[PDB]
DNA sequence: TAAAACGGCCAGCGTGGCTGC
DNA sequence: GCAGCCACGCTGGCCGTTTTA
């Protein structure tokens, strides 16, 4: 349940119910790179990665390639270049399920690639899937360490 | 020869071949034309320029000559500089012609002096001539450009300056103790410095044979060259400069932004018709030759017409030594059945009025004036005035007068009496005059008006205005045959073809303004008499106020402005009164 | 240049002021009335009060031509003659606007709309760095709120820089009106336009919304949604890193102004 | 000088045709998986708000004004950076550089314009709403796209580079083939008129032949045609070659022609769906509206 | 994370004081 | 007594540091 998530039942595989609403937009994400250099003629390799992705806390590489190491023209290629999609949705627990008498609450679980655009908003869904929690808890620069579901 | 870099010209080429083009002229385009005097524009004109002390052309005068063709296509694609070029010339030959007699106008001084649209026409088209045409949105106002900077110091403050260069302005480290020593900071004064004039107009264009709107950058001399609303053709040259992103930094971003730098505008703050005027007016049949000629539509309404006629020379605008302050504004509904084409009669009134404001009902409210509303671009509220401020000065023209709102032919009180608008809110608090000639019509509750009944009952007017009118006419139907084929006829005639009487289309239009300061008719002694004659008369009907005596005294006045007539006559009198009493024998029932 | 040119119109107009300002008799005032003027001021103890017709009575409009173009570069020669004085003794449109109307002198009247708040003004900018002497005043004034100096003669330099004195200092109060064009005027089919005007000083608080008015003849422009406006917009590459960029608009402002109509 | 500088000419790709494969592509939006980038791809749909053609910036000419050379930027991003005051040969080992500025005449421009696609609304499955998707115009293509309208768009998949990592896509046109060809673009016009002359009772068949579909209402059948003619038109007024024909009744006359007037002769509008600013002010698109 | 602006660090030039002819 | 060399002061250029989008 959403109503008993938090601080324990925590930072493991958890099992949601409830209901699909309010489906968010489908956008592409890159991951691995291919890169042609003009005077080798030969391809090259490089891939990046995000807090969605990874599951394991790892060292973020972001700046798109060019010039690497003697100026050579890192042309960069595309068909090889691999691309996933993304998407967020939002999951209330059912209405009835309620304590006495309040507006229910709740949290977001992120799907991946083969499973983009499978919840319409307005539809009754068990979830399976793993509590993440991303960014920096307000340790950047007041209440922060925002909350979502993976692995799905 | 003299070339530049970038281009492929010459001075002295351009320079006698425009001579060339400035002394040979024979009518080469009517030798083209075939001819279906014959002295060249030029001299003329250049004559033109230099006795009275006052650069753009057409385009048929360089085609037609056969020589300064290749000339066309320079200047095609280097505008920039062969006008100068040929100003420069001009110049020369106004020097050359200036030394026949060496003392003209002050030498020194005077010498000191569409085939497609925007949407067809291709990026290709960087520098070059374009023929266009449209419509006007608004203009900007006035925005100043530094031509020369201005400079000045610190010690003992020096105050040289340099010009505008064609995109930033320089300036040295140090000027006292010139560029050396460092000795102090140089000043900077951006008001002592030159400027120049520059106005922003967004054009809307008539794609003759979606919609888009063009835009402009006119310069000193051109500034209020267009008005807004005015069917413009447009020459111009095309151009394309960079913007910056997030109009912050220099990372310019892709597809530069395009605008146009105009040339020459299609605008157009190639007394003796007088005698023919007093011809007419010495006519004997004036009262219907006049009144006849105005509307071929409707071949009745005779009295009416002569009143449409005096609303135009409406009374005698009499102020009193001490209060009095009586204008000669007169308004006059007419309303009745239907089938009398009354709204094409209105319309016919609004063409005639030079300032006409042609109205209706239900779509106003007492906020025709007050048109109070909120700025967009310097994002205010500003106070805007209404639809009878456009009538100051002429007719006005409403439609269904019955069919007002509360607000909505309540004001009309203040005109009828005071001829005034009280503006009194948070924001201004400044009343002002809008004087106009209201003239109305609606439609009553019958669809035919019944006899043996009220006229006060069968319009839906409040009665303490309905009499404060000039004059109310009745419009009914006829059961006759003999009007409906003299009717079906004329219409028939008007109908088809789509479309002995002299019909002076613009005569009376001037002999009106002319007539207006020039006639100001006196009404002495000897038309009292007659007035408290026939006003015993008018008071013997009882059971008559001065309500219509002013009206008699402000329409026999009315109809003695005109036919050009400064004094009254016992005369004229006489129908006068009986337009009145016609309509008051039709309030028998 | 300038310094005599003005100098010499100073001089000349000073000595105006110091001749006969109207020329009637005893019946009525004889003469001295700009001096009388300023007597009546030292009774109130206000500002002038000047005719267009009495400064062009002694030059026969030679001074009043002198004036009337750059009167913005003869503003402290203006005062600078009138202060001698003192210790010596004790219509056009909104259209009418064009670049070279600067300086000079142009009446308008309109229609006021939009009054506004009295703020108070500055012009006595006393700022000085940590160092001892922190007591310099900057005699600058100008569109820029720039206090401190950068050269003073302290051990103190020109990064070294405190806040300016708001306590020693002179200031005016004054508000600032947005005029509209008078709707007599405006043709068919044609929307009012717009021109904001500045009231400075003493005249304070004459306006009032719906009002004709005739105006001072100076103008000003003050330095700056203008972005990308287009026009070449200038920049300040001094000659020898990489300052802003600018694009400004025509203003108005007045010292002498009555309310007539 | 490089040869990318000095063009002047573009080069088109070209599609093969389904009966080549057939012996020896109908895709959807939602079948535009956004892996298929550097693809070729082919979709259909229909063009809505397309935008205007407005130049693209391609090559940037930069004047020496003092060692009299030509320096070059190109330009294949969306923005750039200002560069040095001279990058002349002889400016440089100098102490008085030069300083240059941009040229319009010698820079090269091409043909940009955009403009987004909705989908059939016949693939849309029972519970979805409808996306849309941009696609880039360039060159010779452009101002050739009406919207609303039935085309077959083919193209390439390129995203665009721009929370850190999302990726925007779009697509570049390649070939139109237009579904409804547009009419007024005589000889089989009357092959068919010819014999609809001689055919015999012309006038009963035509107002006969409009919206055949209900029982009766022949009269009404003849005012619908009178409507589908109009077509009428010194110093005066025109003549206006409009109809106006009320209707009134009820009720199985209702909607059952009126559609079927803006079938055969269109944009149908209720009394709520359009607001005071619909059946007459937006932000403006990409290219105060 | 990149770009722009200002201050600090590093390099080059000039003047005054000290030493030699 | 004057000229040349060394030491101290001043000026110019490059690298480092800080903030917004």
């Amino acid at each position: 349940s959403p109503r008993t998530l938090t601080a324990q039942h925590l930072n493991k595989l958890v099992s949601v119910e409830g209901i699909v609403t309010k489906t968010s937009l489908v956008r592409p994400k890159l991951i691995r790179s291919v890169h042609y250099a003009a005077k080798t003629g030969r391809f090259h390799y490089r891939d990046y990665t995000d807090a969605t992705t990874t599951l394991t806390t790892r060292i973020p590489t972001p700046i798109y390639p060019t010039e690497d190491t003697e100026g050579n023209k890192l042309t960069t290629e595309y068909g090889y270049s691999t691309f996933i999609d993304h998407q967020r949705i939002t999951v209330q627990e059912m209405p009835e399920m309620a304590p006495a008498g309040q507006l229910p609450r709740s949290i977001d679980v992120i799907l991946d690639d083969d499973l983009v655009d499978k919840t319409k908003p307005g539809d009754r869904v068990n979830v399976v899937g793993v509590f993440k929690s991303l960014g920096a808890g307000g340790m950047n620069q007041l209440i922060g360490f925002k909350t979502l579901i993976l692995g799905n | 020869l003299r070339i530049i870099w970038g281009t492929n010209v010459s001075i002295q080429e351009c320079t006698t071949n425009f001579r060339n083009f400035l002394m040979s002229f024979k009518y080469k385009f009517r030798k083209i034309l075939d001819e279906r005097d014959e002295e060249l524009y030029y001299i003329k004109q250049l004559n033109e320029m230099r006795e009275l002390g006052t650069l753009n052309l057409d385009a048929r005068n360089l085609l037609a000559y056969k020589q300064t063709e290749d000339l066309y296509h320079q200047l095609l694609n280097y505008p920039q500089e062969v006008i100068s070029i040929m100003d420069q010339t001009i110049k020369d030959c106004m020097v050359s012609l200036i030394v026949d007699n060496n003392l003209d106008y002050d030498l020194d001084e005077i010498e000191t002096k569409s085939c497609k649209g925007m949407r067809e026409l291709n990026p290709n088209d960087i520098d070059k001539l374009i023929n266009l045409k449209g419509l006007v949105l608004r203009s900007t106002p006035v925005i100043p450009d530094m031509k020369v900077a201005f400079f000045k110091c610190n010690v003992c403050d020096h105050t040289m300056a340099v010009e505008i260069d064609r995109g930033v302005i320089q300036e040295p480290a140090r000027c006292e103790r010139i560029d050396c020593n460092e000795p102090n900071s140089m000043s900077l004064i951006h008001n002592r410095c030159s400027f120049a004039d520059k106005q922003v107009i967004k054009l809307q264009e008539t794609p003759d044979f979606t919609p888009h709107s063009i835009s402009l950058c006119v310069y000193d001399e051109l500034v209020d060259s267009c008005r807004a609303g005015d069917r413009i053709e447009v020459t111009g040259t095309f151009r394309s400069i960079p913007i910056r992103a997030n109009s912050r930094q220099r990372v310019l971003k892709s597809l530069y932004k395009t605008y146009v730098d105009v040339v020459h505008v299609k605008k157009v703050l190639i007394d003796q018709d007088l005698a023919k005027i007093r011809e007419v007016a010495a006519r004997e049949d004036l009262y219907s030759l006049l009144a006849r000629s105005i509307a071929p539509s409707i071949y009745e309404l005779e009295d009416v017409k002569k009143g449409i006629l005096l609303q135009l020379f409406g009374g005698t605008n009499k102020t009193f030594t001490k209060g009095g302050r009586y204008r000669g504004d007169i308004n006059i509904l007419l309303c009745g059945d239907p089938s009398t084409s009354k709204s094409q009669i209105l319309q016919y009134v609004h063409k005639i009025t030079p300032r006409g404001v042609y109205t209706s009902g239900k779509g106003s409210s007492a906020v025709l004036t007050a048109y109070i509303t909120r700025d967009v671009d310097t994002k205010q509220l500003v106070l805007e005035s209404g639809a009878l401020v456009l009538s100051d000065g002429g007719v006005c023209c409403i439609d269904e007068f019955d069919k007002m709102s509360d607000s909505t032919r309540s004001v009309l009180h203040e005109v009828m009496e005071q001829q005034t608008i009280s503006i009194a809110k948070a924001g201004i608090i400044t009343t002002l005059n809008a004087r106009s000639s209201i003239l109305a019509s609606a439609n009553p509750i019958g669809s035919r008006y019944n006899p043996n009944l009220p006229v006060t009952e069968n319009i839906d007017l409040p009665p303490p205005l309905l009499s404060r009118f000039d004059l109310v006419y009745l419009v009914l139907d006829k059961v006759d045959e003999k009007n409906d084929r003299e009717l079906a006829k004329h219409l028939t005639n008007l109908y088809l073809e789509d479309k002995d009487d002299v019909l002076p289309v613009e005569f009376l239009t001037m002999y009106i303004s002319y007539a207006k300061e020039h006639i100001h008719p006196i009404i002495t002694e000897a038309a009292k008499t007659e007035l408290v004659r026939a006003y015993v008369g008018m008071r013997k009907m009882g059971d008559a106020t001065t309500r219509q005596l002013e009206s008699m005294i402000r329409l026999a006045e009315a109809h003695a402005k005109m036919k050009l007539k400064n004094v009254v006559e016992l005369e004229d009198v006489q129908e006068a009164v009986r337009l009145i009493r016609s309509a008051i024998k039709d309030y028998a029932t | 240049v300038d310094d005599v040119t003005g100098e010499k119109v100073r001089e000349a107009f000073e000595q105006f002021l110091e001749d006969f300002s109207v020329q009637s008799t005893d019946t009525g005032e004889v003469e001295k009335v700009y001096r009388a003027q300023i007597e009546f001021m030292k009774i109130y103890d206000l500002t002038i009060y000047i005719d267009y017709q009495h400064l062009s009575m002694r030059e026969n409009g030679a001074l009043a031509m002198a004036i009337s173009e750059q009167y913005y570069r003869f503003l402290p020669f203006l005062q600078k003659g009138l202060r001698r004085v003192v210790r010596k003794y004790a219509v056009h449109r909104i259209r009418d606007i064009r670049s070279e109307k600067i300086g000079s002198l142009l009446s308008i009247s309109g229609t006021v709309t939009r009054t506004s708040e009295v703020r108070p003004e500055l012009y006595k900018a006393s700022f000085t760095c940590d160092m001892c002497r922190a007591i310099v005043d900057n005699v600058e004034q100008s569109f820029k709120y720039t206090e401190p100096t950068f050269c003073p003669n302290p051990s103190c330099e020109n990064r070294a820089f405190w806040t300016l004195n708001v306590t020693r200092s002179r200031f005016l109060d004054w508000q600032k009106v947005r005029i509209q064009e008078n709707a007599n005027e405006i043709p068919t089919g044609s929307m009012p336009r717009t021109l904001d005007v500045i009231l400075r000083g003493d005249s304070v608080e004459r306006a009032k919304p719906g009002d004709r008015c005739k105006f001072t003849g100076v103008e000003i422009v003050v330095p700056d949604t203008q972005l990308g406006l287009p026009g070449v917009k200038p920049s300040s590459t001094l000659d020898t890193s990489l300052v802003r960029d600018l694009t400004y608009k025509i203003s108005f402002l007045a010292c002498h102004v009555i309310s007539i109509g | 000088f490089p040869p990318n500088l000095t063009r002047r000419y573009f080069l088109y790709f070209k599609p093969l045709s389904q009966n080549c494969a057939r012996r020896y592509k109908p895709l959807s939006v939602r079948q535009i998986k956004g892996d298929f980038l550097g693809q070729l791809i082919t979709v259909r749909g229909i063009i809505t708000r397309v935008s205007d053609v407005k130049p693209a910036v391609e090559v940037i000419a930069y004047t020496c004004d003092q060692c009299g050379y030509e320096v070059f930027q190109e330009v294949n991003s969306r923005t750039f950076t200002p560069l040095s005051e001279c990058t002349s040969e002889e400016c440089s080992q100098n102490q008085t550089k030069g300083q240059l500025f941009m040229s319009t005449r010698a820079s090269k421009f091409s043909a940009f314009q955009e403009c987004k696609i909705q989908e059939l609304s016949q693939q849309v499955p029972v519970g979805h709403i409808p996306r849309s998707l941009n696609i880039h115009v360039n060159g010779t293509l452009v101002r050739s796209l009406s919207p609303g309208d039935i085309v077959d768009v083919t193209g390439i998949f390129l995203p665009a580079p721009y929370a850190g990592l999302l990726t925007e896509t779009y697509l570049e046109a390649q070939f139109v083939r237009q579904h409804k060809k547009k009419f007024a673009s005589t000889s089989d016009v009357e092959e068919r008129v010819m014999e609809l002359i001689t055919s015999g009772d012309v006038y009963n068949r035509l107002a006969k032949s409009i919206a055949p579909e209900i029982y009766g209402n022949l009269d009404v059948k003849k005012a619908l045609l009178l409507l589908l003619v109009g077509g009428v038109d010194g110093d005066g007024m025109k003549i206006r070659g409009d109809i106006n024909v009320c209707l009134m009744g009820d009720p199985g006359v209702k909607s059952q022609l009126l559609k079927a007037i803006c079938k055969i002769s269109g944009v149908y509008t209720t009394g709520k769906g359009s607001s005071g600013v619909g059946l007459t002010v937006m932000k403006d698109p990409v290219t105060m509206i």
